[PDB]
C-alpha cells in the first residue's frame, strides 16, 4: 500500500502505525553514560522537557564523577 | 478503519490518502 | 452591513439565545394593561416576521421606545435579542444597522437599557453597543470608560465558572481594544478584569490536556477562552509605556505565559504568549534592560526559548517570534562588561548566576584586574562567603542563594591561578569550605566539593 | 465509520482548520495596527526634527 | 461521503493558507499606508511652519 501523511498529523500517524536523529543518538549516548555510572557507583513538548532533564542531570553527574575519580587518584598519590 | 477514525477524531482537517 | 460578525455563530452566545427564545413574552397583553402602547407592540411583532423571512430600520425607533419605557426584563431581553439578530445578519437587517449609525442618539438610548436586571440582559445590550462603536462612523470613549467603571458588567466578567459569561465579556472588551483610542481608557480599569484574565490562563496550564473536560481543554470552547484573554492583553501592550508598566505590576502572572506555550500545540495560544513577551523585551519600551534580566533569571526564559527553537510550529510567524525573542535575552546579558557585572553583584551583596557570570572566560579576563592589594576584590568575595555562614546562620532563603553563587565564582578563579591558594589560607576561607560540605542542601554540598577539589589539585598533584 | 459518523467528523474538522486561519488572520492585522503607528510615528518624527 | 469529503478537506488546506496569505499581504499594504499618510503629514507641517513664519 501507499500512504500520504501530511505534515500537520505526521507524528500522530507515525505513532499510530507503531502501535498497530543525531539528537537522539547523542541522548542515547548520554543515557548509556547514566547506565554506566549507576553500574560503576508522548507529545513533542513532553519529550522536549524530559530531554532537558536528561541533559541537565547528565552534566552534573559527569562533572561530579570527574571530580571524584580525579580526586581518588590524588588520594592514592598521597597513600603511595 | 483505524487510520480513518484517528485523523478525524483529532481535528486537523487535512485527510490522508491510502492507496493500494 | 451586518455589523459585527462575531457573536452570532459563537457557541456560548448561542447557549444564551436559547434561554431567551425558549420563553415567549406576549407584548400585546403587556401593552393592553399598560406598560407600553399598541404601536410599540405592533412593531415588535412585525419585527419577528421580517427576521424569519423576506424584506426595515424604520421599525427601530418603536423598539428603542419599548426598551426604555418598560422595566420588565423578559420582554426587554426578547426585544434586545431580536435587535442583535438583525444587527449581525446581512441577509436580515442591513437597513437596521444604518439607522443607529446615522444618529448617535439611539445608541446612547441603547446604552441606557444596559445595566438592568438579569446577567443575560447586560450581555445582549453590551454586544449591540459594542457592534456600532467598532464601525468607524461613530466612536465615543465615554461609553466604553463608563461601562467599564460599573459594578454589574465587571461582576459577570469576574465569574469564570460559567463559560458563557466570561466568553462574551472578554470579547466585548477586546473588540473595542482593536481600535487604538480605547486602549488608553481600557487600561484605567485594568486592575479589575486583569487578574481574572490571568486566572483563566493559569487554570488551563494546571488541568491536563490528556483528558477531555468540556470546560476548557483542547476543544474549541477552551481554545477560544485562552485566545481571547491573551489577545486583550497583547493589544494594550502595543503602547510602549503600558508594556513597561505591565511587567512591573503583573510579574508573577506574566511569567506563566512560557508555560502555556509548552503545554499547548495550539498555534493561537502559543504565538500570542511569545509575542506578548517579545513586545515587552523591545528596544522601544522604557527600561527594557531590567525586564529582560527579570524574565531570563526568574522565569527561566532563556533555557525555555532555547529548547523551543528546536521544536518549532508549523506557522512561519510563530518561528519569527521564537527567533527574535531568543536573540534579545541572550545578547543583552553577555554584551555588558565582565568586570562591571562582578563588581556590581559583590558590592550590593545580591548574587545570582547569569549567562556570562558562569562562563570560564569571564574569570580569565577579570583575574589581573582584581590585583591592587594582592587580589583585593577576590579576597572580599572569600570574606563575603565566610561572613554569611557565621552571621545570621545558614539555610535562610537569602543567604543560601549567595553561597552557591559565591562558591561557583571561587572554583573558577582558583582552578585558573595557583596563587589563589595563599589567599584562601590567609583569609581563612579554606576551612569554611570544609564546613560547607556538611552544611545542608544538595547544590550547597555540590558546590563545596567542587570548591574543595580545585584547591587540593594545586597543593598536592 | 458509517456515512453519518464521518460526516459529523467532517463538519467539525473543516470548521477548526478554517476558523483557526481566520483567527490567525486577525492576529496578523492586529499586529499591522501596531506597525502602522510605529513606522508612521518614526518616519514623521525624523523629518519633523529636521523641519523644526 | 468518504470520497467527497477528503476532496473538501483538501480544498480547506489551500483556503486556509490563502486566508492567512491575504492577511499577510493586507499587513504589507498597511506598511505602505504608513509611509503615504506620513509623507502627507510632513508637507502639511511645512505650511504650518510657513503660516507662523509669514505671521512673524
Amino acid at each position: 500500500v501507499q500512504l500520504y501523511i501530511p505534515l500537520e498529523v505526521i507524528r500522530e500517524v507515525t505513532f499510530l502505525l507503531g502501535k498497530m536523529l543525531r539528537r537522539f543518538d547523542e541522548v542515547e549516548r548520554m543515557v548509556g553514560f547514566l547506565n554506566e555510572v549507576v553500574e560503576k557507583h508522548l507529545s513533542l513538548e513532553n519529550v522536549n522537557d524530559m530531554v532537558k532533564e536528561i541533559t541537565d542531570c547528565e552534566s552534573r553527574a559527569r562533572q561530579l564523577d570527574e571530580s571524584l575519580d580525579s580526586l581518588r587518584s590524588k588520594l592514592n598519590d598521597l597513600l603511595e | 478503519d483505524s487510520l480513518k477514525d484517528y485523523i478525524e477524531t483529532l481535528g486537523s482537517e487535512y485527510s490522508t490518502v491510502f492507496n493500494v | 452591513m451586518g455589523a459585527t460578525k462575531i457573536l452570532m455563530d459563537s457557541t456560548h452566545f448561542n447557549e444564551i439565545r436559547s434561554i431567551i427564545r425558549s420563553r415567549s413574552v406576549a407584548w400585546d397583553a403587556l401593552a393592553r394593561s399598560e406598560e407600553l402602547s399598541e404601536i410599540d407592540a405592533s412593531t415588535a411583532k412585525a419585527l419577528e416576521s421580517i427576521l424569519v423571512k423576506k424584506n426595515n430600520g424604520k421599525t427601530l425607533i418603536p423598539l428603542i421606545h419599548l426598551l426604555s419605557t418598560s422595566d420588565n426584563e423578559d420582554c426587554k431581553k426578547s426585544v434586545q435579542n431580536l435587535i442583535a439578530e438583525l444587527l449581525s445578519s446581512d441577509k436580515y437587517g442591513d437597513d437596521t444597522v444604518k439607522f443607529f449609525q446615522e444618529d448617535p442618539k439611539q445608541l446612547e438610548q441603547l446604552f441606557d437599557v444596559s445595566l438592568k436586571g438579569d446577567f443575560q440582559t447586560v450581555l445582549i445590550s453590551g454586544f449591540n453597543v459594542v457592534s456600532l462603536l467598532v464601525q468607524n462612523g461613530l466612536h465615543n470613549v465615554k461609553l466604553v470608560e463608563k461601562l467599564l467603571k460599573n459594578n454589574n458588567l465587571i461582576n459577570i466578567l469576574q465569574n469564570i465558572e460559567q463559560m458563557d459569561t466570561c466568553y462574551v465579556c472578554i470579547r466585548l472588551l477586546q473588540e473595542l481594544a482593536v481600535i487604538p483610542e480605547y486602549r488608553d481608557v481600557i487600561w484605567l480599569h485594568e486592575k479589575k478584569f486583569m487578574p481574572t484574565l490571568f486566572k483563566i490562563l493559569q487554570r488551563a496550564t494546571d488541568s491536563q490536556l490528556a483528558t477531555r473536560i468540556v470546560a476548557t481543554n483542547s476543544n474549541h470552547l477552551g481554545i477560544q477562552l485562552q485566545y481571547h484573554s491573551l489577545l486583550l492583553i497583547w493589544l494594550l501592550t502595543f503602547n510602549p509605556v503600558f508594556a513597561n508598566e505591565l511587567v512591573q505590576k503583573y510579574l508573577s502572572d506574566f511569567l506563566d505565559l512560557l508555560k502555556l506555550v509548552k503545554i499547548t500545540i495550539k498555534e493561537k495560544v502559543s504565538r500570542l504568549c511569545i509575542s506578548i513577551i517579545l513586545q515587552c523585551c523591545s528596544t522601544r519600551v522604557k527600561q527594557h534592560k531590567k525586564v529582560i534580566k527579570q524574565l531570563l533569571l526568574l522565569g527561566n526564559a532563556l533555557p525555555t526559548v532555547q529548547s523551543l527553537s528546536e521544536r518549532k510550529y508549523s506557522d512561519e510567524e510563530l518561528r519569527q517570534d521564537i527567533s527574535n525573542l531568543k536573540e534579545i535575552l541572550e545578547n543583552e546579558y553577555q554584551e555588558l562588561t565582565s568586570f562591571d557585572e562582578y563588581v556590581a553583584e559583590l558590592d550590593s551583596k545580591l548574587l545570582c548566576w547569569s549567562p556570562p557570570h558562569v562562563d570560564n572566560g569571564f574569570w580569565s579576563d577579570n583575574i589581573d584586574e582584581f590585583k591592587k592589594d594582592n587580589y583585593k576584590i577576590f579576597r572580599q568575595l572569600i570574606e563575603l562567603l565566610q561572613a554569611k555562614v557565621r552571621n545570621g546562620d545558614v539555610n535562610a532563603k537569602q543567604e543560601k542563594i549567595i553561597i552557591q553563587v559565591a562558591l561557583n565564582d571561587i572554583t573558577h578563579v582558583v582552578e585558573l591561578l595557583p596563587e589563589s591558594i595563599d589567599v584562601l589560607d590567609k583569609t581563612g576561607g579554606k576551612a569554611d569550605i570544609m564546613e560547607l560540605l556538611n552544611h545542608s542542601d544538595s547544590r550547597v554540598k555540590y558546590e563545596a566539593l567542587k570548591a574543595t577539589q580545585a584547591i587540593i589539585g594545586y597543593t598536592f598533584k | 465509520l458509517t456515512p453519518n459518523q464521518v460526516n459529523d467528523e467532517l463538519n467539525k474538522m473543516q470548521a477548526f482548520i478554517r476558523k483557526e486561519a481566520e483567527e490567525k488572520a486577525k492576529e496578523i492585522q492586529l499586529k499591522a495596527d501596531q506597525e502602522y503607528e510605529i513606522e508612521k510615528t518614526n518616519i514623521v518624527r525624523n523629518e519633523t526634527n529636521n523641519i523644526d | 461521503s468518504q470520497k467527497n469529503g477528503i476532496a473538501t478537506l483538501l480544498q480547506a488546506e489551500k483556503e486556509a493558507h490563502e486566508i492567512v496569505s491575504k492577511a499577510r499581504k493586507y499587513r504589507q499594504d498597511k506598511l505602505k499606508q504608513a509611509k503615504t499618510d506620513a509623507a502627507k503629514e510632513i508637507d502639511s507641517y511645512k505650511i504650518q511652519k510657513d503660516k507662523e513664519l509669514k505671521e512673524f
